[PDB]
């Protein structure tokens, strides 16, 4: 697996994280 | 904000992405500290593109592809990961939609009609069309958009909102003035006024066309239309497509 390809999915892991901390604040 | 650079996100987009989250949310700095380098987050399922036997009806098919799109998640992290120009032709737009089943990310609701678009292509017997809203709440304007779809003569809708009712219509409605007149009952009950709606001509099933998707064929001003003229003016639409 290339840098690259790594960065995607080490980013892609945090941003779906996130939207589930931002899904749950914007009803709060 | 919308990236402009493409994925992965570069430096100064991530970094003004979780600037933002600490800003809007009551913890901020909280939530980046603790999934920011994260090394146990969740693996989520890149999710499978939905693929169709000849034998299945198109109005499974889209179930189909409206859980799809459902699956990528509504994106609430204030960064669009895909950047839209809607004059493109529709050959990069296909492109683009490629690019979202590939990377798998969240979107809102133009990446979702792009996405409807490309994921219909294979069902020639299917029309699709753009739906843009224009409403007001609490002093403020906001819009929305979806991909209209005609089956057997009947119309429905495909798309991605914070609303279960902004989004999907299974192909019931005999008429698209009784489909737009769903939505505008739908917007009400969330206290939206319905003051525009812009319908799109019929798209293209080439993903290689270079033609533009047509947004903004019929314009309808939906207050100073009136009831009579405003079902008048969605029936000539739907000729005007047909
Ligand atoms: C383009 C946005 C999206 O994906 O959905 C929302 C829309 O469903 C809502 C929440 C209805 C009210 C309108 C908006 C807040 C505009 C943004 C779209």
């Amino acid at each position: 697996k290339s840098a690259q390809q790594e960065l995607k999915q080490r980013q892609r892991a945090e941003i779906y994280a996130l939207n589930r901390v931002m899904t749950e604040l914007e009803q709060q | 904000f919308v990236n402009r650079g493409g994925l992965p996100v570069d430096e100064a987009t991530w970094e003004r992405m979780w600037k933002h989250v600490a800003k809007i949310h009551p913890d901020g700095e909280k939530v980046a500290q603790r999934i920011r380098g994260a090394t146990d987050l969740p693996k989520i399922p890149i999710p499978s593109v939905p693929t169709f036997q000849p034998s299945t009806p198109v109005p499974e098919r889209l179930e189909a592809v409206q859980r799809y799109i459902r699956e990528l998640q509504y994106n609430h992290t204030g960064t669009q990961f895909f950047e839209i120009k809607k004059s493109r032709p529709l050959t990069g737009l296909m492109d683009l939609a490629k690019e979202m089943t590939k990377e798998a990310l969240p979107i809102k609701c133009l990446e979702a009609v792009i996405l409807g678009i490309y994921l219909t292509n294979s069902m020639p017997t299917l029309e699709r069309f753009p739906i843009s809203f224009k409403t007001y709440f609490s002093g403020n304007y906001f819009r929305h958009i979806v991909l209209g779809v005609n089956f057997a003569g009947r119309y429905g809708a495909l798309g991605m909102s914070r609303r279960e009712d902004l989004m999907y219509k299974p192909p019931a409605f005999r008429t698209l003035s009784e489909l737009v007149l769903d939505f505008e009952a739908a917007y009400g009950r969330c206290w939206h006024v319905l003051k525009k709606v812009k319908l799109g001509q019929s798209v293209s099933h080439d993903p290689h066309s270079v033609e533009q998707i047509e947004w903004k064929h019929s314009v309808l001003d939906v207050e100073r239309l009136g009831r009579d003229d405003f079902r008048k003016e969605l029936e000539r639409h739907a000729r005007d497509m047909r």
